DNA sequence: CTGGAGAATCCCGGTGCCGAGGCCGCTCAATTGGTCGTAGACAGCTCTAGCACCGCTTAAACGCACGTACGCGCTGTCCCCCGCGTTTTAACCGCCAAGGGGATTACTCCCTAGTCTCCAGGCACGTGTCAGATATATAC
DNA sequence: GTATATATCTGACACGTGCCTGGAGACTAGGGAGTAATCCCCTTGGCGGTTAAAACGCGGGGGACAGCGCGTACGTGCGTTTAAGCGGTGCTAGAGCTGTCTACGACCAATTGAGCGGCCTCGGCACCGGGATTCTCCAG
């Protein structure tokens, strides 16, 4: 069973994200909020993706069933086989 | 007991019919040519009922907002003796005249125009009334308007409509007049029709008098058609509209495009003038004195009136169907600088009767009215002109009789001239045909 | 000469069971039919595709179980799925 | 030829399970449909009917009304936390606004 | 030496904003979405690409809201970003 | 002059400063600047463009000439401003 | 009355009711011309015209909720264009 | 039996107006389809490639690189109005963002 | 035994060349044309499948196309579309 | 203000490589032809409701003026990031093994659609009384 | 001590009526579906190796933020004028229905060529290590 994996999101990382989105200077609990922001976005899509799995009664998570989980949340992805 | 002045014989005989149909029990229509003094009459019933019959009880007069101060004034000088109370004004106001006035049960009529009514039908259902009596019964044709049901509720032991113009459209709407009256005697439409016969069931109840054969006295009227031709204006604009290409756009947009979806209406508004259509008169400044009258077919043969002012004091009258052409009218006899009036719907009922009255003075220096015909164009009495020009023609026939009686009623001693301003070759040419058609059922029964 | 079919006979004899005293007016049994008709729509979309995804010519019972997963928040999930089974069990008996 | 019983009375709903069958049928969803979709999606339209339903008849009670009105619909779908998500993009009509002043 | 307080975090945006590489380290990430998987089923093997594409989503809606969150923060006069500016755009959004 | 007392505004004013006042105390506005009357209108005008242009061209594939409220609540439905209460 | 003590006593009223704010002939005056640059003389169903109206005021007093947390944020109780604007563009319309 | 001509060649097109029919006929969109509908179907399916194409290519020579890649795809889209609103809820894979900064932001 | 995948790729290519002739396409930029693609047909085609419930009839055909092209498209896009496909319907009734 | 120093990508020319275009073979969906039957264009009819004038009343909006809540420019304040360097840990790369489970094809036989026939749920219809929407007198 | 609370009508809901057309019976049809079994793609941790990335600590100056004062603009209520809202009336555009007739598409069988995967290779361009300005910063 995997422990918290979620402080393996550097503080390196996440303020690569914000330099992409343009941001300047950074406050220090944007951290902490930042965390918990994505495991709610991956809780939202892995349910989905996970529900599809099991109608096809298959135990491997597809590369398409991470595209019709977003497709379903209005986040089309290009790429993967859509 | 009538005071001011004696009856003519036939008013005499009038009263006599009427008070039959109380004893009979019955209710019916009085309906003399317009302007052959019904007012007069129906004073006379409710004082025989006070000075003979000794019954005093509550009488209702429902007249047209413009017959509100004439209706007032004919009763007292002519039979002073009932006592009378009118109720108009505001909502403030009406409230005091019901609790000052109309509670406190000192009164013998009310008077009141149809649309107070609507407004405090409550106050009015609480009373009993003895007879109720409805002038200018055309406003209740339909079965189902609003005040044909509300006057049907209250109480009541006797009821008289007085019109001087018993058909407009069709039967259906007799049948409605005689329902309100006899509901007993007349059921439902349909029984009415299909049994349809002339004069046979209309002879109880009806008692129909023209004014050739009362009053010989008077002076016979003239019927006159002026057809006209478009201008040039109008040529083009009349054009476009049935092209449906105005364009036409006051905020640039390249003049986008005008909306036409009733057609018919359209092209009448500019058979009147093309001045009415918006972005035709031409310029920011406008105020040009002279393009009016050249613009319009019917404003340039409208110099007749400077030959009749001069021509003695033929006073005349201008009808009209539509506010605005009576706006043009009025800014253009301000350039000529004649003497003019002018009612309207929109107009306070204060100022209605002083201007119907300093034009009847025996001797005003007003020669001109414009006058709407539905809101002047009945009830009021305007005896001294000799002149009638009507600048529009009506769907409707009878609703342009009546405006052609309001000069030519008793009193009048000089031809009533009539002249209708018609295009030759337009649609207005249909309008004017099909009025006509309704006329020949109704055909002007003795 | 043109009929009208509508839920609102359904909604009314689910009402005087959930609430005997109450009635409902015009508007908002207009607005209760398009509740049903939108709700109908969104859970046979999810079905259709989900037999497409996996190639089937057939909707059945488990596609609609999984269509009402993917769009019902969780508490009224668990519970319209458990009120879909019992009646399926109790109409094959 | 036996006498009829509905569908519906056999499943132990109120809904209809014919309409909805033929709905299902004649919308070009499957070229088949089985024989249980019917009867669970008729199931599943009635337990959310009785949900909104619910909350509705109360909000008309606190109210002292007899009768349920678009108002109080509004009220009911607003302040459940999964109804709201399942309507949040919808617009009831003579729907007001839940009371709220910052 | 030393650059100036600010300087240096323009080099990283435009270096950042040319590129289109993956910013978070990738088995840090396959980690964490296996985890959340447990909760849901036990025992799930994954696809490669089916990671890929949960990073490749994942990255790319963090971007998109720390573009939203800057902007608010300049509508309120400031240039550092702050917790209520994440809670105000997701607020605003509908999320 | 008589043909004249009356003056006409555009379309756009007949929704009056106080008619947006009411709808911003709906939505909880306390106090609000000048410029924001102008700055409403422009914003309704573009959301009213977007859904009557498409109320039409479903009116011109049914070959009517009359938009009905079916028209006005599909094109509605298409952009995710969904209505209940006028039918579907 | 004080300067704001009448603006929270209208924010309250108009909270409760669920009338429309806006008239009916000015508003149906301005649908029409926005028409005729699209089609050219259409007619129109007196329901049409209301839900049109219904879906308008429902979109403006969204509007007006993001407008005013958007004022806030900035330490303001007055709106004005720019916090109209900001909710436009996050929302990304 | 005469030399067959496949139904693109007839209408002058590239993309394949058989195979668009099959997918229409099996996927459910109604209970019949018209021979007209495969067409102009297929028409708007080349141009609209065409159309993300050209801009492509024109972004591939800018970078001075014969190949194009994901990236000069999102350049394309990005840059054009019309793109960017048909294409405004996608995410494309390998995609940058446009260059940026907001000018508060910039040195004195 | 390993079954067919079908693609939109060959038709990509053919229109590239006609497009910019020297140019190529990498093997990921092709996974996202295919992935375009079959975005626009479904869009496209569920449009047109509703706006002929919505009017009751059982057919789709080229003007049910035509306006879901102009509800779906933007405004410039959706004029040289729609003149795109009325010319190949015109050359393809020319010829069948 | 601004010369100077010195870290930043930036061209330039060589070196190797597994990506992309070519072709092969041959697979299996498009083609044509003929046929069937029923979607949908046409015309006709009827009659609902949409469009244009007025009239009426009085809520509503208009503009005016008054005055003070609060918009927003400077200043001082002193905390918390930035950037540097350092040390440190865990990422990447490559290599090689076992065996879960995607995938194929094959077989068999339960499922649903089709048809026709049938009769009861649901449609619209026309009343009626009440829930609510204020009128009506109280009441303290 | 006055505003509900007594008090009073009234279109909207709710009842039942009559009526008629989708739901339900009960068989045959022939495909989809399920389940067996096979094969061998691709997944799961093994180790070691060793770069690069993350981590730590802490000098120092940027921006966050509170407070003050200033000043014009938004809210208030007055009286005023305006036209929303409601009835009345005319009329006929065009939604709607039914009816009829015939172009169209789906279907079958049969046919043969575009398109599939497999196996191929010389050329696009990643990478390394040479020098070029030219970003920025600071002490004269
Ligand atoms: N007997 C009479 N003697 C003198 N004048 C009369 C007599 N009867 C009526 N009049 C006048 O003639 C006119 C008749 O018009 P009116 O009373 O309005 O009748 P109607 O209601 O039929 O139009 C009135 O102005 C009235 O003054
Ligand atoms: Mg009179």
């Amino acid at each position: 069973v995997l422990r918290d994996n979620i402080q393996g999101i550097t503080k390196p990382a996440i303020r690569r994200l914000a330099r992409r989105g343009g941001v300047k200077r950074i406050s220090g609990l944007i951290y902490e909020e930042t965390r918990g922001v994505l495991k709610v976005f991956l809780e939202n899509v892995i349910r989905d993706a996970v529900t599809y799995t099991e109608h096809a009664k298959r135990k491997t998570v597809t590369a398409m069933d991470v595209v019709y989980a977003l497709k379903r949340q209005g986040r089309t992805l290009y790429g993967f086989g859509g | 007991y009538v005071k001011w002045g004696k009856l003519r014989d036939y008013q005499v005989r009038g009263l006599n019919w009427l008070i039959s149909l109380y004893e009979n029990g019955i209710n019916g229509i009085l309906a003399d040519e317009m302007g052959l003094g019904k007012t007069l009459q129906t004073i006379s019933l409710l004082g025989y009922m006070k000075h003979y019959r000794n019954i005093p009880g509550p009488h209702m007069v429902l007249v047209p907002k413009s017959t509100l101060h004439n209706w007032m004034s004919e009763f007292k000088r002519w039979v002073p003796t009932l006592r009378s109370v009118c109720l108009i004004g505001d909502k403030e106001q009406r409230a005091a005249f019901v609790r000052d006035v109309l509670l406190p049960g000192e009164w013998d009529v009310c008077v009141t125009s149809y649309e107070m009514l609507i407004k405090e039908k409550s106050v009015f259902k609480k009373f009993n009334w003895r007879y109720l009596v409805i002038d200018e019964a055309h406003r209740i044709k339909n079965e189902k308007s609003k005040l044909s049901e509300i006057v049907r509720e209250f109480k009541t032991t006797n009821r008289l409509l007085l019109t001087g113009t018993p058909l407009q459209n069709n039967l259906h709407e007799l049948w409605s007049l005689l329902n309100f009256l006899l509901p007993d005697v007349f059921n439902s439409a349909d029984d009415f029709d299909s049994w349809f016969r002339l004069h046979m069931v209309l002879r109880p109840f009806l008692l129909r008098r023209i004014k050739a054969d009362v009053e010989k006295s008077l002076p016979p009227k003239k019927e006159v058609k002026i057809y006209v031709g478009l201008s040039k204006m109008q040529r083009e604009w009349y054009t476009r509209i049935l092209m449906k290409d105005i364009d036409i756009l006051n905020s640039a947009g390249k003049m986008d495009k005008m909306r036409l979806l009733n057609i018919l209406m359209q092209l009448r508004k500019c058979c009147n003038h093309p001045y009415l259509f918006d972005g035709a008169e031409p310029g920011p400044p406008y105020t040009t004195d002279m393009h009016l009258v050249t613009n319009s077919g019917k404003m340039v043969v409208l110099d007749k009136l400077l030959p009749k002012l001069k021509e003695q004091g033929s006073r005349v009258l201008i009808f009209s169907q539509m506010t605005r052409v009576l706006d043009i009218l009025e800014d253009y006899c301000m350039w000529r600088n004649y003497e003019y009036c002018r009612l309207d719907g929109q107009t306070p009922h204060d100022e209605r009767q002083d201007s119907i009255n300093a034009y009847n003075e025996p001797n005003s220096t007003k020669f001109v009215f414009m006058l709407s015909t539905r809101a002047g164009g009945l009830g009021i009495n305007l005896a001294t002109a000799d002149v009638v020009i009507l600048y529009d023609s009506d769907w409707n026939p009878q609703v342009d009789l009546q405006a052609m009686d309001r000069a030519h009623r008793i009193g009048q001693t000089k031809t009533v001239r009539v002249f209708r301003f018609i295009t030759d070759n337009t649609v207005e040419e249909r309008i004017v045909e099909r009025a006509e058609m309704k006329l020949r059922l109704d055909s002007i029964v003795i | 000469k043109t009929r009208k079919e509508s839920y609102a006979i359904y909604v009314y004899k689910v009402l005087k069971q959930v609430h005997p005293d109450t009635g409902i007016s015009s508007k908002a049994m207009s607005i209760m039919n398009s509740f049903v008709n939108d709700v109908f729509e969104r859970i046979a979309g999810e079905a259709s595709r989900l037999a497409h995804y996996n190639k089937r010519s057939t909707i059945t019972s488990r596609e609609i179980q999984t269509a009402v997963r993917l769009l019902l928040p969780g508490e009224l999930a668990k519970h319209a799925v458990s009120e879909g089974t019992k009646a399926v069990t109790k109409y094959t008996s | 030829r036996a006498k009829a019983k509905t569908r519906s009375s056999r499943a132990g709903l109120q809904f209809p399970v014919g309409r909805v069958h033929r709905l299902l049928r004649k919308g070009n969803y499957a070229e088949r449909v089985g024989a249980g979709a019917p009867v669970y999606l008729a199931a599943v339209l009635e337990y959310l009917t009785a949900e909104i339903l619910e909350l509705a008849g109360n909000a008309a009670r606190d109210n002292k009304k007899t009768r349920i009105i678009p108002r109080h619909l509004q009220l009911a779908v607003r302040n459940d936390e999964e109804l709201n998500k399942l309507l949040g993009r919808v617009t009831i009509a003579q729907g007001g606004v839940l009371p709220n002043i910052q | 030496h030393r650059y100036r307080p600010g300087t240096v975090a323009l080099r990283e945006i435009r270096r950042y904003q040319k590129s289109t590489e993956l910013l978070i380290r990738k088995l840090p990430f396959q980690r964490l979405v296996r985890e959340i998987a447990q909760d849901f089923k036990t025992d799930l093997r994954f696809q490669s690409s089916a990671v890929m594409a949960l990073q490749e989503a994942s990255e790319a809606y963090l971007v998109a809201l720390f573009e939203d969150t800057n902007l608010a923060a300049i509508h309120a006069k400031r240039v550092t970003i702050m917790p209520k500016d994440i809670q105000l755009a997701r607020r605003i959004r509908g999320e």
